[PDB]
RNA sequence: UUACCGAUACCAAGCCAUAAAAAGAAGAAAAAAUUUUUUUUUAGAAUCUUUUUAUGAGUAGAAAAUCGUGGGGU
RNA sequence: AUUUCACUCAUAUUAAAUAAAAUAACUCCAAGUGGGCCAUUUUUGGUAAGCAGAACUGGCGAUGAGGGAUGCUCCUAACGC
RNA sequence: AUUUUAAAAUUAUUUGAAUUUUUCUUCUUAUAAUUUAAGUUGUUUCUAUACAGUACUUUCUUAACCCACUCGUCUUGAAACACGGACCAAGGAGUCUAGCAAAUGUGCAAGUGUAUAUGAUUCUUUAAACAUUUUACGCAUAAUUAAUGUAAUAUGUCCAUUGUAGAUUUGUGCCCCACUUUGCAUACAAUACCGGUAAGCAA
């Protein structure tokens, strides 16, 4: 009753510990959130503000699937996971996962 | 150096040629109300109630009326700002304005016009039509009356 | 060049954004701004403006005053864009429905007792997004002690402004220029 | 003059050097705005150094784009590299000047995996 | 609405038409006037002289 | 919604139709008036009497002098007119007060009787208009009739043609139209001025006089 | 030292920047030091009127009550 | 804090904001109150009218206590009771609350404000203003002088 | 009498800032390949984004936004 | 004279124009400034002065740009890139 | 991601008219397309079948055309035959406290501030943080008078003084309108009443 998403955003629009902004080349403010699909500093994409998020991260070596209440998992498998707990965004996530896979 | 109440007033208070004497007895019968506009024209025949040099000519609303005293709200431009000044005068210097009554007449006429319009349901313009462009005219002039002109030689 | 006034740019003399960093308050202002922009019902805009305003221009509204205001129309909801304080001077409190930015605890308690309703701004919005059957009330702004020093300065004739003094009594600004007997007066 | 390349317009390639920075050693080129009466620069006499002004600024749209068309992003660590996985066509990595060689190499490797351009890959190469 | 060019009316026929619909008719009339052969004009001269 | 849209379209079409007819009427009038003038002249010639043409009702005023080194009264007059830049042109309804104002700023402006074609040209190539809530105007070029049909819809003057007509001869709604029109930001003359210091009526080459019949020419030159 | 002791130059200009501020012209000017006796009479009249109004209101209230 | 001080904002300008022609010299107008009644008389007149001169009687040994008498208006008297108790009192026209105004830390009762009609109040205090007393009585209450 | 040259003034167009004004809490577009892959994006940060128009001299001075240095908590 | 009722006064051309008239009022808090100088015109003292002293307005001062070869003030015109 | 739409215009059709008898004659009934709408796209080269070259980018370098007077400074006015400055590096100037002020932020709000000081299961940080005894004082809530002092409608009605403009509302015919309806803040007054002082009376 005292805490809501908008409020949270307001609190942490500036003062985050995931916000990293390029000092050289001023345009660009990134969120290093464990639940950010696109690493933008927007309340409509950030994991801290959004109640339900299903981001794919790298964490420590192996690619990890994160769900929001917080869950952690591990292409077909990823798709299945998405299908299970998930409510365009999915496509984006899939794309991201592909990219992640490429990295070792 | 010398700024008295009647400084630079050799001509402003001086009565006009062949119009000295005193203020006429009928001038005191001029009726005034709480809202009338009034010109302050100083008759230096009556030294009592003499307003300051500046207010001679300038008009203003009457805000106060006494036995023989008339209080007038006169706008004075003071450097950066025009301010209201309450000048307590006598009747001898106070004269009723004329513009106000010009306005009044117009208003009266306008009312009549309005009434007339109503009588017949019509769109009659009331606003004063200022001197605009002259309409097309055909002026009949005989060749006998048209007198030709040429610049005059020097002498 | 162009012979203009202040050249081109149109002066706006008022607040633009709240300087305040109060997250809740910011949220509220955002909400009301949104309301203003979508539904130009004026009321919303006014509310937004009030929210934006500084603390002096949200003077506290006293419960008694509120009651007085409500005295004509009942059941409609008085909205106060500031704090509402209680008044020991009042004996009875009617069934009031009041939306405020802030209730002092005691005032709130009083309202509750009256069997009334205390609404926050969000609640009000939810209830009445067009502000139907609402009545905007303000506290007495120029009743503030600061304002008593303003206007024509004490020294100018017929001015009713409080001089800035140390204390009060004979020894303190009550002689020359304050009585016919010591040079002048006022 | 103006330096068009792509749609990228640069209005003023020349640096604005301090007045008289070329006359006394003690005065560095770093722009300082002249004050005080009789400046000549302040007064904008024909033939002197120009004063930087807001008119010179680049279009809001292409501003911090480099010749590559990518905003430069400084990278100290793999973790930081990661925010640009979904942005390889818009931000280009520069590895911090103070990174040790092994770490730099690692970063470079990561970049290649990501398809992200590195603007300073050759340091300590 | 995003500002586009500002299109010369006097030239850009379509724009002109949009501005003033009757204009087309006027243009047509003008064209027709232009069309008529010079012989007729010459003939008319005599008439004019007479008048 | 679709139905509503259709209705709107229909209305627009109707308006356009109405506009066209109006335009045609105006055209008919213009020629007719000219013809009548000629006839009148002929009549005058025939009979010893003279025919004076009606004072041209409107006057087009173009600035000459700059912002600097100008009296306060003159500046005020300029402001009133809506002439603020060195080559700002505007239409002014010739009156008594207006005339006086013009006289007061005589040495700083060139003015005269614009003629219809010239006016039309001005409207077309240089006609910019104020689109927005009062005191926040935004200078927008006309191009479309729907841009002016919002503000001048109450006064039965939809379309540029109507506006032009109004400008040409002081109709029931001219002042409003003038107000709506942004001050004509004109070029310098393509053949150049004679001399901005001297008067047009001066025997030597000049400008700032009342060039009643050559104003149009000037406008054309600097269009 | 000899100095420019007086000038009214630029003063006008200065005045004109904020413009010659006209009097605010309030509808109800304070009738304090203005014509006595009459003003007290006026006051009395006003009071009477107020009283009458109050009485009327009371009557209305009574009627409502029944 | 220093970082948001204006001087820091003026740092590259020559006169530090204190004027080029009229410099910033130490104590120009004089020291402290200075020429109050001489070169600064006008200011005194306009902002501090009755500053100069002494008025009235001396009072060599004051002792503010002797004269201490905190006031309360009747308007605030019923407020001095808790809400529930107040309600009870309102309900029961039969019983009237006594109030020890001294016990609540006030020495004088003044009469600014209405009191609820009919409701009798018993007021204990050291001082009363005539009007306050009258108000109390009108409502069927009494003032009982205390010390 | 023309013609021409000629400003940081004027006009037309762009871009920058300032001011104001409109207005804003869900979705596949194209190309390259050979019906399916690949290449780009797939926006919604309220002092924010999109667009619009006007405007831009400046000492004394005032304000705002930034920038940097020594240390502190994070 | 005040108050309450009545009837009834042009109004979208808006009680004559015209008006980038609310960029207005008003309140507060302060800064700098309070040596000025020049030009046309009116002008006082002075033989006169690039002299001293004034009036209306514009400038310079705070201001560059084009012209006046050159110039703080003359003319053109005030300046984002 | 629906005002790059809608219309205009144009092309080929289809129905009805018109006096401007016209291969651009106009309106209009319907349908497709196109651009004169609805701010530049296309074709062919070239760089180039290159990893840097002599090309391309850019830094520096002189040239050259045109311009450009030593900065700071006080001054009506400085390039001045006004002063300060040979050069360079480091240091080098509106600060801190007391009380007051307005501004704004914040908490609480007829109160507020826990002052000293105590208390603790407080003791690297702990010189802070927490807690406040199982009617302290400040400022404010009342003013005014030299003063003994006196102290704000006035118990008919818990009601909340009267106007004129005034936000918001309530209705009538979702912003303007023209009425009603309520009358915030505030401006402008008017009254009451309180303290003082006149004046009139006066135990
Ligand atoms: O205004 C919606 C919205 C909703 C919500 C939610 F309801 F989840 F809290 N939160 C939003 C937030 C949020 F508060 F930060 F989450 C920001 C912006 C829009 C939000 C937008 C609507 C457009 C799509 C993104 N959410
Ligand atoms: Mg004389
Ligand atoms: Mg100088
Ligand atoms: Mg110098
Ligand atoms: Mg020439
Ligand atoms: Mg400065
Ligand atoms: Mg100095
Ligand atoms: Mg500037
Ligand atoms: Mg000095
Ligand atoms: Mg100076
Ligand atoms: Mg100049
Ligand atoms: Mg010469
Ligand atoms: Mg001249
Ligand atoms: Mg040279
Ligand atoms: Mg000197
Ligand atoms: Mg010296
Ligand atoms: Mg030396
Ligand atoms: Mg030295
Ligand atoms: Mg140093
Ligand atoms: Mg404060």
């Amino acid at each position: 009753s005292n805490v809501s998403n908008a409020l949270v955003w307001e609190l942490t629009r500036k003062s985050n510990c995931f916000i990293k902004k390029n000092k050289a080349g001023k345009k660009g403010v990134f969120l290093c959130d464990p639940l950010n699909v696109n690493y933008k500093n927007t309340p409509s994409s950030s994991g801290l503000v959004k109640s339900n998020s299903t981001n794919v991260t790298l964490k420590d070596g192996k690619v990890v699937f994160s769900v929001k209440v917080n869950q952690h998992f591990k292409m077909k498998n990823v798709e299945k996971l998405l299908q299970q707990h998930g409510s365009k965004n999915k496509e984006k996530l899939l794309k991201k996962y592909k990219r992640l896979s490429k990295l070792y | 150096k010398s700024r008295g109440k009647r400084s630079g007033t050799r001509y402003k208070f001086s009565k006009k040629f062949r119009k000295h004497g005193e203020c006429t007895a009928n001038k005191y019968l001029e009726k005034l109300n709480y809202g009338d506009y009034v010109d302050i024209v100083c008759d230096s025949t009556q030294q009592k109630g003499m307003p300051f040099n500046y207010y001679h000519g300038k008009t203003g609303k009457i805000f106060h009326i006494t036995k023989r005293g008339v209080g007038v709200l006169v706008n004075k431009r003071v450097k950066h700002r025009i301010e209201q000044k309450k000048v307590c005068v006598r009747i001898e210097h106070v004269r009723k304005s004329r513009c106000n009554e010009d306005f009044l007449l117009r208003k009266i006429k306008n009312a009549e016009l309005i009434k007339e319009a109503k009588l017949k349901n019509e769109h009659i313009n009331i606003k004063r039509k200022t001197e605009g462009p002259k309409p097309a005219a055909m002026i009949k002039v005989p060749p006998s009356k048209i007198i030709t002109i040429e610049p005059l030689p020097f002498y | 060049g162009i012979a203009l006034k202040n050249v081109g740019r149109i002066k706006k003399h008022g607040r633009k954004h709240l300087v305040s960093k109060n997250p809740y308050l910011r949220l509220l202002v955002k909400l009301y701004n949104f309301l203003a922009r979508r539904t130009n019902a004026n009321f919303n805009k006014i509310i937004a403006k009030r929210l934006i305003m500084p603390k002096r221009y949200r003077p506290p509204l006293s419960l008694s005053k509120l009651q007085y205001h409500m005295a004509n129309h009942p059941n409609d909801i008085a909205v106060v864009v500031g704090s509402i304080t209680d008044d020991k001077r009042l004996f009875s409190l009617k069934q009031l429905k009041v939306c405020a930015l802030r209730f002092t605890e005691t005032a709130r308690k009083r309202i509750e007792d009256a069997g009334g309703e205390c609404l926050t701004f969000d609640q009000l919005a939810l209830k009445y997004p067009t502000g139907k059957k609402c009545v905007l009330l303000r506290g007495p702004t120029k009743a503030r002690t600061a304002e008593k020093h303003f206007g024509k300065a004490p020294g100018k004739p017929k001015s009713k402004a409080r001089p800035y003094v140390r204390s009060k009594g004979r020894k303190f600004e009550k002689a020359r220029g304050r009585r016919k007997s010591r040079a002048y007066k006022k | 003059a103006v330096k068009k390349v792509g749609k990228i317009i640069k209005k003023r390639t020349k640096k604005f050097t301090r007045f008289q920075s070329n006359r006394f050693m003690r005065v560095k080129p770093a722009w300082r705005k002249p004050r005080g009466i009789d400046c000549r620069v302040r007064r904008r006499y024909k033939g002197t150094n120009l004063m930087p002004s807001i008119g010179y600024g680049s279009n809001k749209k292409t501003k911090f784009l480099l010749p590559n068309n990518k905003y430069k992003y400084v990278v100290k660590n793999v973790k930081e590299m990661e925010p640009l996985i979904m942005n390889h066509t818009k931000y280009c990595v520069q590895i911090a000047h103070n990174v040790s060689s092994k770490k730099r190499k690692q970063i470079i490797e990561r970049a290649k995996q990501m398809n992200v351009s590195v603007i300073n890959a050759k340091a300590r190469l | 609405k995003k500002r586009l060019q500002n299109k010369n009316s006097l030239t850009n026929f379509a724009v002109r038409c949009r501005l003033n619909p009757a204009y087309k008719l006027l243009r047509s009339l003008a064209v027709l006037r232009m069309r008529k052969s010079i012989l007729e004009k010459s003939k008319n001269k005599k008439e004019k002289r007479v008048q | 919604a679709a139905k509503k849209i259709k209705t709107l379209k229909l209305i627009n079409k109707k308006k356009r139709n109405d506009l066209r007819q109006r335009t045609l009427r105006y055209e008919e009038e213009y020629e007719s008036e000219r013809k009548k003038i000629i006839e009148l002249k002929r009549e005058a010639r025939k009979n010893n009497c003279f025919y004076r043409e009606a004072e041209k009702k409107v006057v087009f005023v173009i600035r000459l002098k700059g912002v600097n080194k100008l009296p306060p009264k003159v500046r005020s007059v300029f402001r009133l007119l809506r002439l603020l830049q060195v080559h700002n042109g505007v239409f002014v309804k010739v009156n008594k007060a207006t005339k006086e104002m013009l006289k007061i700023v005589e040495p700083y402006v060139t003015y005269g009787y614009p003629t219809l074609s010239t006016v039309r040209k001005l409207l077309y190539k240089r006609g910019y208009v104020r689109v927005g809530k009062v005191r926040r105007y935004a200078r927008k070029k006309i191009q479309d009739n729907a841009d002016i049909s919002k503000h001048l819809g109450k006064y039965n003057v939809h379309g540029i043609e109507d506006m032009v007509y109004q400008l040409y001869t002081c109709g029931p709604v001219f002042k409003k139209v003038n107000n709506f029109l942004w001050a004509f930001k004109l070029k310098p003359p393509r053949k150049g001025f004679k001399a901005k210091r001297h008067a047009f009526n001066e025997p030597r080459p000049g400008d700032w006089g009342n060039r009643e019949a050559h104003i149009n020419e000037l406008i054309n030159r600097m269009i | 030292a000899k100095s420019k002791n007086h000038t009214n130059h630029n003063q006008n200009r200065k005045a004109h920047k904020n413009g010659i501020k006209k009097p605010k012209k309030h509808k109800f000017m304070s009738r304090k030091g203005l014509d006595p006796n009459f003003f007290r009479n006026q006051k009395y009249c006003l009071k009477g009127i107020q009283k009458k109004k109050k009485e009327l209101k009371l009557k209305a209230k009574q009627e409502k009550n029944n | 804090a220093t970082r948001f001080k204006k001087n820091r904002k003026k740092r590259g300008h020559v006169s530090a904001g204190h004027g080029r022609v009229g410099k910033h010299r130490k104590h120009p107008g004089g020291r402290g109150k200075a020429g109050g009644l001489h070169h600064m008389r006008i200011n005194f007149d306009k902002y501090h009218p009755g500053y100069f001169g002494k008025v009235g009687m001396r009072h060599l040994n004051l002792l503010k206590n002797r004269t201490y008498c905190p006031t309360i208006n009747v308007d605030k008297l019923w407020g001095l009771l808790p809400e529930e108790k107040k309600k009870e009192f309102s309900e029961n026209k039969d019983i009237a609350p006594v109030i020890d105004v001294t016990r609540k830390g006030y020495f004088k009762v003044l009469g600014n404000g209405k009191l609820k009609h009919n409701q009798p109040i018993v007021v204990k205090a050291r001082y009363f203003s005539s009007v306050a007393e009258k108000k109390i009585k009108a409502v069927g209450g009494q003032c009982i002088l205390v010390a």
